[PDB]
């Protein structure tokens, strides 16, 4: 999920937008 | 510079990029 | 949650949203 | 500049993109 993608790893703007709404 | 987005910093990043879309979890 | 983006946090926000565009200052 | 807009105040994605490149 978001934690693995953006906290443990580094995530892009596009990935992060996946998690909006 | 730390590029990881954790906790409150992850919340701010979502504030920033979700804009009027919003995101979970904002009660 | 702090929505201000200062110092290193501002650098990360630019990393995040500038993507392959880049930004000053990355020597 | 960016500090006044995004650090002192709160800036939007659109404002922040102003400062890329």
């Amino acid at each position: 999920g978001i934690v693995e993608q953006c906290c443990t790893s580094i995530c892009s703007l596009y990935q992060l937008e996946n998690y909006c709404n | 510079v730390n590029q990881h987005l954790c906790g409150s910093h992850l919340v701010e990043a979502l504030y920033l990029v979700c804009g009027e879309r919003g995101f979970f979890y904002t009660p």
